[PDB]
């Protein structure tokens, strides 16, 4: 039980290590840019037309 | 993930176990040889 | 004893870190594809000829 739990922890560490980080280092920039732009447009639409 | 679990269990886990057993058996002999009954 | 055990843990962490992950990020795709194809063919052979 203990050994296999440790193995699951190790496996999760590896999966977050390579596959997640390699993609994140590029995808986070673009996702943040999209969030920033959509918040700007929401703030615009909040104000009245005039 | 299944592939990860399988490879972690087989490839390097037994390797680490072998080294760990090596140090464990050496220390067991060294530690218990000193004791006097 | 404690220090060397920690050193073994660290060494195992490093070995899983670089050598395992660099190869895995490419090999896992192909191994999964092979597993998928062989299961498909097994399911086929289960059914009767007609």
């Amino acid at each position: 039980y203990i050994i296999l739990t440790f193995v699951l922890l190790l496996n999760m560490l590896i999966a977050l290590m390579g596959e997640t980080v390699g993609q994140v280092s590029k995808e986070s920039k673009h996702i943040w840019k999209l969030q920033w732009a959509t918040t700007i447009l929401d703030i615009e639409r909040s104000f009245p037309v005039f | 993930y299944s592939i990860m679990i399988q490879k972690i269990l087989f490839k390097d886990l037994f390797r680490f176990l072998l080294v760990y057993l090596l140090f464990m058996i050496g220390y067991a002999s060294a530690l218990v040889s000193l004791l006097n009954p």
